[PDB]
């Protein structure tokens, strides 16, 4: 997205494009996102 | 081949765990009887 914005999200509207769809399956839970530090 | 499971399995579901059932009535903690190794075995061989 263009996102600078001034504060929080703002109004406005875009989609999302699918790139890939990999065969885990195997029942997913728990995403676990990867903090830097 | 797996014998024993908590749940039925949803399809392509991949059961590799060996967790061990409660098939009898009687809670386990535990073997023989009651409650068993999730998998079983084939006995394949020529004369079969």
């Amino acid at each position: 997205t263009p996102i600078n914005l001034v504060r929080d999200l703002p109004q406005g509207f875009s989609a999302l494009e699918p790139l890939v769809d990999l065969p885990i399956g195997i029942n997913i839970t728990r995403f676990q996102t990867l903090l830097a530090l | 081949y797996r014998l024993f499971r908590k749940s039925n399995l949803k399809p392509f579901e991949r059961d590799i765990s060996t967790e061990i059932y409660q098939a009898g009535s009687t809670p386990c903690n535990v073997e023989g009887f009651n409650c068993y190794f999730p998998l079983q075995s084939y006995g394949f061989q020529p004369t079969n």
